[PDB]
């Protein structure tokens, strides 16, 4: 396991939609539980969403539990995080961070996607 | 933390331990036992036991409903284990019998198998302290065979049916009914007791097993194996069905044990720490038992295969002989069985209360009816009881004998765990299973349990079931005996009537729902939200 | 939300001092499932510490972690100016998952 990759970020309009992909590699993309964090231009980390490594079990933040919804494409190796309706606290960094095994935390980090709203 | 180590420690011992094992191990040659036991504890055996706790939680329903939403086709599983656990509960409480027997005998200023004065004994007997210096027969063999069994000469005789033994079962019957109706299991301050008493028990029965002037003969045949001859087909199957039956896995009453426990939990180590732990207690055990045959035949002349019944009796001979050669025997005596009918009846109340819980669960409309439960319970009490009379018989002993081997162990065990292991690695699929297991225990079960599913245990019960039809050999009872055939054909009519429950089930389902073929197929194979 | 919160906000520090930071849940939670990240100024987070006193494959030998039930803290043997970072004790055990505030080493 080696490298992870998010992109489109950019800017779009309050009350607008978004998506944003997430690449893997290095790994069998297939067999890890990937997540979403968030960071706020105030510094501070927050969860967003988790997608299981079989896509079956899907379990959201509740700031989110509407807005967001989560997928993947396990022969692309690619995540999805695709929001319908970004209120204006949405704007902040997001990294996908793998996740398989709850006693051992988010293993690795993408570079990170900055997103805004204005 | 201490509390959850106790229960763990007390809950999963029982008399698989204590009198199964030996007598197993004594009648397949000791140390060549040994290595295809452990061959059925990993790669089948504590991945099996995991498997088993794991879809009792997922499930949070008993055995006949958790295959409901795993794989629709294969419900009869839960049948299967069901009748398993009916056939174990009706024959499982003679052992109880025969040791409230020996418990009610053990009141007197003098032990009745001490010495051979006694009118049950026969003028071929020889004190064994004497019988160093032919047809000569120890005490305590013959107080077990005549006094307390009254061994007729074959199965094809019953003989007639011993009065006092059969008030031993009832008295046991009615300590189960009055308990379960009651609601009644060790969980106050007096688990420290019944907990550790065992424990105890063995430990001392160990030291004086070892500290026997013959122990080093029996634990040298006990673990020296014959790697180059005792590889029978018999030894395999009582081998992995030996593990199978001590963990009460396919008997489907772990599937309760585990829906009863909390989900956030680290059932992983949980489930290897009560693998392990009773293993280790039987391995230990072991040594009590073949160092005491050790010096059974250190103190008689003949070779350690030779001293004792090889049937289950073994603990029953081995036992007294040692409690007969300690300070005041009548209290070792007294001890020794109150604690093995409290190691008896913790086992026998959960089974009991598996099954009851599972057959209510199987028609919840009427069983459910509030008196209906009691008056449930004393139905199915007297219908085993009814059964148990008939290894009360003077001929009780071949019976039992025969249903210890077909009826709830053997290759029905391995059947079972075949189509558990099968179905959840390959029909709903070991991917889809370890993604389930991530979400409940937060972690994968990872190669060993992947793989032992996948491949190691469905081989393992495949190889020994193909081994055994191809070398078949019938059962004997203790090696001079030959069962006849009807006999045989009774125990494979028990196996089979555990067995069918599968390919039954299937049929009945392919045929009870309507559509095309491979629609009906695919709507039984998808699994149940 | 079982939110997690950190006592001391910032810290300033030299070489060499010994330097501990502590969790707080409004829950309790088992000591399996909690786990702190180093996050360097520009740049990602990397998990340093995991199951409360286990270290990553990346982290000096002198970070270290301890605590259980509702309160956690990690510490520092001897610093190094390498150490200057934001860590963030995070909890594991039920959804949805919640970071502490963060606690920066200043100098
Ligand atoms: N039948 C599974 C329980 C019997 S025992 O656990 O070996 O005592
Ligand atoms: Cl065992």
């Amino acid at each position: 396991e080696v490298q992870l990759v998010e992109s489109g970020g950019g800017l779009v309009k309050p009350g607008g939609s978004l998506k944003l992909s997430c690449a893997a590699s290095g790994f069998t993309f297939s067999s890890y539980a990937m997540s979403w964090v968030r960071q706020s231009p105030e510094k501070r980390l927050e969860w967003v969403a988790e997608i299981s490594s079989g896509g079956r079990y899907i379990y959201y933040s509740d700031t989110v539990t509407g807005r967001f919804t989560i997928s993947r494409d396990n022969a692309r190796n690619i995540l999805h995080l695709e929001m319908s309706s970004l209120r204006s606290e949405d704007t902040a960094m997001y990294y996908c961070a793998r996740g398989e095994v709850r006693q051992r935390g988010f293993d690795y980090w993408g570079q990170g996607t900055t997103l805004t709203v204005s | 933390k201490i509390d959850f180590v106790l229960s763990v420690a007390g809950g999963f011992v029982g008399l698989g331990n204590v009198w199964r094992f030996p007598y197993l191990c004594y009648k397949n040659g000791g140390g060549a036992f040994l290595i295809p036991y452990f061959i059925f504890l990993f790669g089948s055996g504590l991945p099996v036991f995991f498997l088993e706790i794991i879809i009792g939680q997922y499930t949070s329903e008993g055995g006949i409903t958790c295959w409901e939403k795993i794989c629709p086709l294969f419900s009869g599983i839960g049948y299967a284990s069901v009748v398993i656990v009916s056939l174990l509960n009706v024959y499982y409480i003679v052992i109880l019998a025969w040791a409230t027997y020996y418990l009610f005998q053990s009141f007197q200023k003098e032990l009745p198998w001490a010495h051979c004065n006694h009118s049950w004994n026969t003028p071929h007997c020889m004190e064994d302290t004497m019988r160093k210096n032919t047809n000569f027969t120890s005490p305590v063999i013959e107080f077990w065979e005549r006094n307390v069994l009254s061994l007729s000469p074959g199965i094809d005789h019953p003989g007639s049916l011993k009065w006092d033994l059969a008030l031993c079962l009832l008295l046991v019957w009615l300590v189960c009914f009055f308990c379960i109706w009651k609601g009644v299991r060790s969980t106050g301050k007096v688990v420290y007791f019944t907990a550790t008493f065992p424990f105890a028990m063995l430990l001392v029965l160990l030291v004086r097993g070892l500290t026997l002037p013959g122990a080093g003969a029996g634990i040298k045949f006990y673990l020296y194996p014959d790697i180059t001859r005792l590889e029978d087909p018999q030894v395999w199957i009582d081998a992995g069905t030996q593990i199978f039956f001590s963990y009460a896995i396919c008997l489907g009453a772990m599937t309760s044990l585990g829906s009863y426990n909390k989900y956030h939990n680290n059932v992983y180590r949980d489930c290897m720490l009560l693998g392990c732990l009773n293993s280790g207690t039987s391995f230990v055990s072991g040594f009590a038992i073949f160092s005491i045959l050790g010096f059974m035949a250190q103190e008689q002349g003949v070779d350690i295969a030779d001293v004792a019944e090889s049937g289950p009796g073994l603990a029953f001979i081995a036992y007294p002989k040692a409690v007969t050669m300690m300070p005041l025997p009548t209290f070792w005596s007294i001890l020794f069985f109150i604690m093995l009918l409290l190691l008896g009846l913790d086992s026998q109340f959960v089974e009991v209360e598996g099954q009851i819980t599972s057959l209510v669960d199987l028609y919840p409309s009427f069983l459910r009816k509030g008196y209906r439960r009691e008056i449930f319970i004393a139905f199915v009490c007297s219908i085993s009881y009814l059964l148990g009379l008939t290894m009360v018989t003077e001929g009780g002993m071949y019976v039992f004998q025969l249903f210890d081997y077909y009826a709830a162990s053997g290759v029905c065990l391995l059947w079972v765990a075949f189509f558990e292991c099968f179905v959840i690695a390959w029909i709903y699929g070991g991917n889809r299973f370890s993604e389930d297991i991530r979400d409940m225990i937060g972690f994968p079960p990872g190669p060993w349990m992947k793989y032992s599913w996948a491949v190691i245990t469905p081989v393992l019960c495949v190889g020994c079931f193909i081994f055994s039809l191809v070398k078949y050999v019938p059962l004997t009872y203790n090696k001079t005996y030959v069962y006849p055939n009807w006999a045989i054909g009774l125990g494979w009519s028990l196996a089979l009537s555990s067995m069918l429950c599968v390919p039954l089930v299937i049929v009945i389902r392919l045929c009870q729902t309507e559509g095309p073929f491979l629609v009906r197929v695919k709507y039984l194979l998808t699994p149940r939200e | 939300e079982n939110v997690l919160t950190q006592s001391p906000a910032i810290m300033s520090t030299s070489p060499g001092e010994k330097v501990t930071m502590t969790c707080r849940a409004s829950s309790s939670v088992g000591s399996s499932y909690l786990h702190w990240y180093q996050q360097k100024s520009g740049a990602s987070p990397k998990l340093w510490i995991y199951s409360t006193s286990n270290l990553a494959s990346g982290v000096p030998a002198r970070f270290s972690g301890s605590g259980s039930g509702t309160s956690y803290s990690l510490t520092i043997s001897s610093v190094e100016a390498e150490d200057a970072a934001t860590y963030y004790c995070q909890q594991f055990s039920g959804y949805p998952l919640t970071f502490g505030s963060g606690t920066k080493l200043e100098m």
